[PDB]
């Protein structure tokens, strides 16, 4: 231990370019070790552009669908699809996404920003009309400008 | 001479095999197996091979002889017949299966108590 | 005593070059610390193992093969016995 | 490693795969074991056939 | 036949083990050191019958054969100094490890010095 | 099934859970032919165990 | 071809897989010559070597 | 007098073990466990003057009932008999000398109170063995020598040989306490009690004496069980001392010949072969420790073979048990006065002359070497001679090979023994450390155990002695010539040329290493298939992934 | 060296304390990463299981093996007391009617 730097925000904080499904390019800032998904409810992007992980105990985590450039699909992190994650993932695909579908599609919470995301542009995806229950839905337009951010609680009932 | 050195066994700096829990490491250099020669050189670089073809002809010459004299030689060896007793202290001490009186040639009942010596092993019922 | 475990390095010195003048070939006034058994003294690898047999006999040492194979003069085995704890 | 010129060094390693005897030499020893240790069952197995032969003898030249 | 180790040794350290191995071995089969001694000269004479030699072949022969002899005479019960490994006095009143302490454990925290649940 | 199971009752000449447990072999061993290897031994076990729990 | 419950049930078929890296050994004393012995009766105990240095020497 | 023989060495063990121990330190405790074994050796002499020669046997219901469940009762209770009183004389005996030897021979060991302690547990439990009057506190003692014997084996622990050296004694030893446990319950269902005189068989099952054969064949070290014995040698030694003369090598034979309902057959051929192959076993040893160690299990052999014999036998057993704790605990306290003096070196390679050793040293040595060989009119003279002319005229013809096994094996002793002394004082120096040990304690503990060598002498174990069973002169002076025909050999230094059966010899018939494989790696492997096969394998239920 | 008692008994916790305090943890065990792997992996040794040659061939002769040397047995004792204390065959599960529970007012 000596004179080394005090550590600063500024060493942990990843920029990522985000582009909505208007086209709009946005910077968005987050630190090494949290999800995508935080990130850009963090950001303030609307409530209708998440929904909830479809696993059994992590409905109360939200989650978005991005899309990954070819550079960056190897820091996606690694899911089994015979286990139970796995299945949760394809009945997140199949319900939620649909025809939607790229070959760059993955989900917002299964990416951990680190350094090697830096600089790394994504796009978010369209998803389908869902329910989970009369507390929180999406009826198929994104016409609101209520902020995930600014809810409370995440209800699983 | 209490404090003498001792040198240390290093700790497992790679994969452990599967079954590890046949090598018996203590702390000090060197561990065992968990049971002595089960593995490794034996001592003198013996083999199991060796040691059953040696015995494969020993065993047999050790156990030629008793068979020689249990089924080709008998009582009437002897030049002298046993211990001569009263009828009140033979017809006691002859009820052990363990005495060497029954191998009394000249007793009038000579036969009757070898043949209640025969040794039996499930009490019949 | 002294030292802690070692022996001192002049009776180390005097009982090595004991030990070395046990040979017919040899000449007494020749031999001296930091001396090579082969190049100076004029020693074969079989005298050498001979040696060093000696040396353990005469410090009470079991000295490890790999060791024995790294004693090339009478310096490095000065050397290796004021090292051993169990030197006695 | 200041004690390795004394004693010996770490280089050498054990020769030994750690893996499982082979299936003819675990059966052949284990029914070996199973007749050695376990004698008085053989013993007592033995004595209620030949007491039923004795019976069957009997009963074969009692019925003549 | 020689070890995994003495196979890759360098010749002359090779007729070197074969010789000191036939020296302890010498002194494992006989009954006192008195018995040694001319043992020991015999097998001194015996490798200096082969020193002046240069065909690789019958080198190789010869080295191969001794060192059968030496796996073949290896004594079941070797004389081993008692302080050293294989030895009787090795490893038993070592020195104690520094060891740490904690004073007043019970008294450091009380009412929670359970499991949590 | 019933063919396996009617044969070998009128086979043994009387009724019992030996002719179920034969004929449950058979089915469970045309299902599973063809099949990897815990297979042909498992679909048997599992159709006798069907004709165990009947009677 | 035809689906059955055969595709649904995880059959324990599949070997376990292993990898080619070094497994740990302790380290062992070395013994110098350690060929195994399996013959009861050897030339080599009549060799004329051992004879020369062991049984002749007065 | 007589509770003062059992309770008393237990309680100085209970005095150096527990934290009383703490104020006394290793001083005090020295002074303790020598008192505490003088008191009980005193009250042992009064018992058996009272008992073998007065004739008066004394029982002792000591604490009451321990546990009765049906017509299985187990009390508390002692009964001090003939048996009773020789085995508690020789014990107390052997153990006093014992204790004034390790209070000088271990006194530079950090925990000698401690050894202390475990030595007087193990005498006690010993006296607790051969003081009771039924099976079960007999299992006490059995079962607490055990304990004490792994205790005392595997003292120096950090060593791992001596851990699994202690841990070797305790699963051989276990295999013959099971079956021990069910000759018990043979001999309770079909007796209906537990007390030794109301055991009284004349025709049972054949599974009781083959049990309780196999139950004193593990503490006796005989053949197939005395793999153990030799690997004892780990524990210092007192230990090897106690272990070898008077405390758990003879608890067998006292077993035996105590209960007397054992099938001769068995116990001649056990003995018999148990005695040639411990005395090839000796003759090819050059561990100073393990060659006494082999004529322990020889000299077991002999008495089993004895107590096959019959009532005259298993009185000449008892005999030659007495009078062999004496001369061997002298061996061994020789043996480890040598050792001292040559700097801890066990190599008989490595000794020879008269410098490293007290004058008693070798005189101690000499005369229990002559003991132990049957030199005429010593102590080893007169049952040795007693068990093998006793031999020779038994009528069963299996009893025929038995005897010129022990008349071979008499050669043999005589061969290795004056090997043993050849090696340690005649031939020329060949160690390096001279450091001669002249203490008072050794020396006194070695001359009490040679005023019993001449006590047996004078004062008979039983009334054999002097008994004339007739024998020509050619029959009856055999063993003499042996003994010389031994002596000559091994002084000639004679040996060889056949290696293949000295190697085959040396390595003890490979014993050791055909158990490696035969019994201890299927348990391994069996267990590998009991648990991964089955409990994680065949019998495991898993998840249902949804 | 730490304080964490006042002279007069009183723990003190040390939360803003420059020394490292002794605590419950402080003998806990430095993890060797490979011992840790491998006792993982022994404990989750239930998904290395595999039918293939061996496995069923000692499942067949040991397991099925002796646990039908075990019935055997366990049918010859029961048989054997049945024989040895007066009674005729007896009813185990499976063995047609025949004669359970001897009755205590006759004498067999
Ligand atoms: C005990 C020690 C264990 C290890 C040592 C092995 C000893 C075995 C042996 O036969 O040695 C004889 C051995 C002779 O072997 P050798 O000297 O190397 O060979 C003979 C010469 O080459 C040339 O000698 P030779 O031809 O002049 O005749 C000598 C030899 C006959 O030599 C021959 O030519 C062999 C032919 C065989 C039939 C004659 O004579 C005999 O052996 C006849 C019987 C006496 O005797 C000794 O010199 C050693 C004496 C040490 C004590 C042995 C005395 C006999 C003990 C009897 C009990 C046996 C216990 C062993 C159980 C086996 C397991
Ligand atoms: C309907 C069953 C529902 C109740 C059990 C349940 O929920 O199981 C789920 C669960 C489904 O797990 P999975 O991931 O689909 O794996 C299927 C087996 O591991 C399949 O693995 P495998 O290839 O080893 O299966 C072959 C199976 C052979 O299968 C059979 O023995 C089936 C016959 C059952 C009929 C009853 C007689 O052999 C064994 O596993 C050992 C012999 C069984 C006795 O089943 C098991 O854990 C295994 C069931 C085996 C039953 C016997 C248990 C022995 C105690
Ligand atoms: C229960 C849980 C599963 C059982 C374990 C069997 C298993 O998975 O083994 C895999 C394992 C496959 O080994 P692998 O590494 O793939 O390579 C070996 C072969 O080269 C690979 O060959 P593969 O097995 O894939 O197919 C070819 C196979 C040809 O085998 C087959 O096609 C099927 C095998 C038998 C047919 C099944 C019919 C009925 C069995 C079920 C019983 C139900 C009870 C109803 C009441 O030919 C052989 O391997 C020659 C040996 C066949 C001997 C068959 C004798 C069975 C009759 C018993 C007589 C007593 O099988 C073996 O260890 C080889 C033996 C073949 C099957 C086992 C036969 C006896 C064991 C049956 C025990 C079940 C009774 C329970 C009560
Ligand atoms: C009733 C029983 C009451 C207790 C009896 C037991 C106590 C006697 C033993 C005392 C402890 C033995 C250790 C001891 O005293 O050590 C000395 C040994 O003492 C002896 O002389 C021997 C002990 C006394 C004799 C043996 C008594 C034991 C009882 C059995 C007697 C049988 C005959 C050491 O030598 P030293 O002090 O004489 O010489 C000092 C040295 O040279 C200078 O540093
Ligand atoms: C069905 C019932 C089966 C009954 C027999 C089961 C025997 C199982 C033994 C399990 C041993 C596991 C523990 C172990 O390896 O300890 C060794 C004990 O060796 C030993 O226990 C080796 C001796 C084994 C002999 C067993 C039978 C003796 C009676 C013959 C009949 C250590 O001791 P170590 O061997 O390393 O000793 C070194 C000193 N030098
Ligand atoms: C971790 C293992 C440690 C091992 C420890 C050593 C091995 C022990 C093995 C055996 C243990 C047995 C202990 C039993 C304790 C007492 C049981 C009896 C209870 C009781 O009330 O009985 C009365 C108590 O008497 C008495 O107790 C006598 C009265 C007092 C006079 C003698 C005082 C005792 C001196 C002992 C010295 C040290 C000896 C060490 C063992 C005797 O009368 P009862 O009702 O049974 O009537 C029948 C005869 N009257
Ligand atoms: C030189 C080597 C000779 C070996 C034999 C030992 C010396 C015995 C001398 C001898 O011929 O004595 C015969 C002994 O034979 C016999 O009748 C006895 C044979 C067995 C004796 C073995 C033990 C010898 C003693 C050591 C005659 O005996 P004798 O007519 O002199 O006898 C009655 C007087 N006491
Ligand atoms: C409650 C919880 C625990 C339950 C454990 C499983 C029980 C399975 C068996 C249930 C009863 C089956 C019917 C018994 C009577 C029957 O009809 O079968 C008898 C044999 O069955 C038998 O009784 C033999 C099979 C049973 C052997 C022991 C149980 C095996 C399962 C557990 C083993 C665990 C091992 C771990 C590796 C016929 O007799 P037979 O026709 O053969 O006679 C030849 C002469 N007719
Ligand atoms: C635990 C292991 C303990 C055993 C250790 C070693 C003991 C070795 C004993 C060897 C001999 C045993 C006795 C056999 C001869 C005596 C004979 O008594 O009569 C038999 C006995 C007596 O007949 P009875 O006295 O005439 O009625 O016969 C029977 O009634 C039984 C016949 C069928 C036995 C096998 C049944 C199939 C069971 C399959 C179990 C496998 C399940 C696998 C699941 C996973
Ligand atoms: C129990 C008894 C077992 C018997 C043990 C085996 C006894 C057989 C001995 C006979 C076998 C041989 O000579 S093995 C063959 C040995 N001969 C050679 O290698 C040729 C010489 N080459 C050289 O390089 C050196 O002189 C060299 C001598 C190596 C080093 O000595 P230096 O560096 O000074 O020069």
């Amino acid at each position: 231990h000596g004179p080394a730097q005090t550590p600063t925000v500024f060493d942990k904080l990843v920029e990522v370019t985000v582009v909505d499904m208007n086209g709009i390019r946005h910077r968005v800032r987050g630190l090494q070790g949290q999800s995508l998904a935080q990130a850009l409810v963090e950001y303030g992007f609307p409530d209708t552009y998440f929904f909830p992980n479809m696993g059994f105990y992590t409905q109360h985590i939200v989650d978005a669908h991005v899309f990954v450039p070819k550079e960056f699909w190897g820091k996606v992190q690694n899911v089994d699809p015979e286990s139970d994650d796995g299945l949760a993932v394809k009945r997140m695909f199949r319900d939620i996404v649909q025809d939607y579908q790229r070959d760059t599609s993955f989900f917002a919470s299964y990416i951990t920003l680190g350094a090697e995301h830096n600089g790394m542009t994504v796009g978010i995806g369209p998803i389908k009309p869902w329910i989970l229950h009369s507390e929180w839905a999406f009826a198929g337009v994104h016409d609101s400008r209520n902020k995930q951010f600014d809810k409370p609680t995440v209800e699983i009932w | 001479g209490a404090g003498a050195p001792v040198k240390l066994a290093p700790r497992p700096d790679k994969p452990l095999p599967t079954w590890y829990e046949l090598w018996w490491d203590n702390g000090y250099y060197p561990g065992q197996p968990a049971a002595d020669f089960m593995f490794g050189a034996w001592p003198g670089n013996m083999t199991e091979t060796y040691y059953l073809r040696f015995w494969s002809v020993f065993g047999l010459a050790l156990a030629a002889p008793f068979y020689y004299v249990a089924n080709f030689t008998d009582e009437t060896r002897m030049p002298m017949v046993p211990q001569q007793y009263p009828a009140e202290v033979r017809d006691v001490l002859v009820q052990r299966r363990n005495s060497m009186l029954k191998h009394d040639f000249s007793a009038p009942d000579f036969k009757e108590v070898k043949d209640r010596a025969k040794i039996y092993w499930t009490p019949m019922y | 005593g002294f030292g802690g475990g070692f022996l001192d390095k002049d009776s180390v010195t005097e009982r090595v070059l004991h030990v070395t003048k046990h040979f017919e070939k040899i000449d007494a006034s020749k031999v001296s610390p930091a001396a090579s058994f082969e190049k100076d003294l004029g020693l074969d690898s079989l005298d050498v193992v001979e040696l060093v047999m000696a040396l353990e006999e005469e410090f009470g040492l079991e000295i490890p093969d790999a060791e024995a194979d790294k004693i090339a003069s009478v310096g490095d085995a000065i050397n290796y016995i004021c090292s051993n704890p169990m030197a006695k | 490693t200041s004690l390795d010129h004394v004693f010996g060094d770490n280089s050498n390693k054990l020769n030994y795969n750690f893996e499982p005897m082979g299936m003819g030499s675990l059966f052949i020893r284990t029914m070996v074991m199973v007749g050695v240790f376990f004698f008085p069952v053989f013993i007592m197995i033995n004595d209620d056939y030949k007491y039923t032969s004795f019976l069957d003898k009997v009963a074969a030249a009692k019925a003549a | 036949m020689a070890s995994e180790v003495v196979l890759a040794l360098p010749h002359k350290l090779r007729v070197m083990r074969m010789y000191r191995t036939g020296l302890k071995e010498l002194i494992n089969w006989s009954a006192n050191r008195h018995e040694w001694y001319p043992r020991a000269y015999a097998l001194r004479q015996e490798f200096e019958d082969s020193k002046a030699l240069t065909d690789r072949e019958e080198i190789r022969k010869k080295l191969e054969h001794g060192e059968e002899l030496l796996a073949r005479f290896r004594h079941w019960e070797p004389l081993i100094k008692p302080e050293f490994v294989g030895g009787t006095a090795y490893s038993i009143n070592p020195a104690q490890p520094k060891l740490k302490f904690i004073p007043n454990y019970d008294a450091m925290d009380e009412y929670k010095k359970g499991d949590h649940l | 099934f019933s063919f396996t199971d009617a044969t070998v009752e009128n086979m043994r000449g009387k009724h019992d859970m030996t002719s179920g447990m034969v004929a449950g072999a058979v089915t469970g061993f045309l299902f599973g032919m063809g099949r990897p290897m815990p297979q042909p031994v498992a679909w048997p076990l599992a159709f006798a165990g069907a004709a165990v729990a009947a009677d | 071809s035809m689906k059955t419950l055969a595709d649904y049930i995880r059959w324990r078929n599949k070997e376990p897989i292993k990898a080619s890296v070094e497994e740990w050994r302790p380290p062992v004393p070395v013994i110098n010559y350690d060929k195994p012995q399996n013959d009861v009766l050897s030339a080599l105990d009549k060799d004329p070597i051992v004879r020369r240095v062991l049984i002749n020497p007065k | 007098m007589f509770l003062l023989s059992v309770f008393f060495p237990l309680l100085g063990g209970l005095v150096n073990t527990s934290p009383i121990a703490r104020f006394l330190g290793h001083r005090g405790s020295s002074i303790i466990a020598i008192g505490c074994m003088v008191v009980a050796f005193i009250s042992s002499v009064v018992i058996y003057y009272e008992v073998v020669f007065m004739g008066c046997a004394v029982s002792v219901d000591v604490f009451g009932t321990w546990f009765s469940v049906g017509t299985f009762h187990a009390g508390w209770t002692f009964n001090f008999d003939l048996l009773t009183a020789n085995m508690l004389f020789t014990v107390t005996g052997v153990s006093m000398a014992v204790h004034m030897y390790a209070c000088d021979y271990m006194r530079q060991d950090p925990h000698l109170n401690l050894f202390l302690g475990y030595l007087s547990y193990f005498t006690g439990f010993m006296c607790v063995l051969v003081a009771a009057d039924n099976l079960l506190v007999m299992l006490v003692g059995w079962e607490g020598i055990g304990v004490c014997s792994y205790l005392l084996i595997g003292y120096w622990s950090h060593r791992l040989s001596a851990v699994k050296s202690a841990q070797k004694a305790i699963l051989v030893n276990r295999v013959s306490d099971g079956l021990l446990m069910w000759g018990v319950l043979w001999v309770w269902y079909h007796l209906g009690s537990l007390e030794y005189d109301l055991l009284n068989v004349y025709s049972a099952s054949g599974f009781v004496g083959l049990s309780i054969l196999i139950g004193a064949m593990g503490k006796s070290a005989q053949i197939l069980f005395h793999v153990w014995l030799a690997d004892a040698m780990e524990g210092p030694t007192p230990v090897s001392a106690l272990i070898h003369a008077a405390t758990l090598v003879t608890a067998g034979v006292y077993l035996l010949v105590r209960l007397h309902i054992h099938d001769e057959m068995f116990v001649i051929i056990v003995g018999s072969l148990t005695a040639f192959m411990a005395g090839v076993f000796g003759a090819t040893q050059s561990d100073l420790k393990r060659v006494i160690a082999y004529s322990t299990c020889s000299q077991l052999g002999y008495m089993m073979v004895s107590l096959g014999l019959g009532e005259t036998g298993g009185e000449a057993s008892m005999g030659h048990l007495m009078t062999h704790a004496s001369f061997k605990a002298a061996l061994f306290l020789a043996a480890g006065m040598v050792i001292s003096g040559n700097g801890g070196n066990q190599h008989i390679a490595r000794y020879g002359g008269s410098a490293h050793s007290a004058m008693f040293t070798m005189l101690t040595l000499m005369v229990a070497s002559l003991s132990l060989i049957g030199w005429p009119e010593l102590s080893g003279f007169y049952s040795k001679e007693t068990i093998l002319n006793l031999a020779a005229i038994c009528a069963d013809p299996i009893a025929d090979v038995a005897h010129t096994l022990l008349l071979l094996t008499a050669m043999l002793t005589s061969a290795y023994t004056t090997k043993l002394f050849y090696q340690c004082f005649m031939v020329d120096f060949s160690g390096s450390s001279v450091t001669p040990v002249r203490n008072v304690l050794p020396i006194l503990a070695m001359a009490i155990l040679l005023l019993d060598i001449m006590l047996k002498v004078w004062v008979g174990t039983n009334l054999l002695s002097g008994m004339l069973f007739f024998l020509p002169w050619g029959v009856k002076t055999l063993p003499f010539g042996l003994m010389v025909a031994g002596i000559l050999t091994a002084t000639a230094a004679v040996g060889s040329e056949r290696f293949t059966l000295i190697r085959f010899c040396g390595s003890r018939w490979g014993f050791d290493q055909l158990f490696a494989r035969s019994p201890v790696n299927p348990i391994f492997d069996l267990g590998r298939i009991t648990w991964a096969i089955g409990d994680r394998g065949l019998l495991s239920v898993g998840n249902l992934r949804a | 060296e730490a304080k964490q008692f006042t002279p007069d008994g009183k723990y003190m916790p040390g939360i803003f304390s420059k020394a490292k305090p002794l605590d419950r943890s402080t003998q806990w065990v430095h993890k060797n990463p490979y011992i840790e792997a491998w006792y993982y992996r022994r404990d989750h040794f239930e998904n290395e299981f595999v039918w293939n040659y061996r496995t069923t061939i000692e499942a067949l002769w040991f397991l099925g093996g002796f646990t039908a040397a075990a019935y055997a047995l366990s049918v010859f004792a029961f048989r054997q007391a049945d024989r040895r204390s007066g009674y005729p065959k007896r009813q185990i599960l499976g063995d047609e009617p025949a004669m359970v529970l001897p009755d205590e007012r006759q004498f067999y």
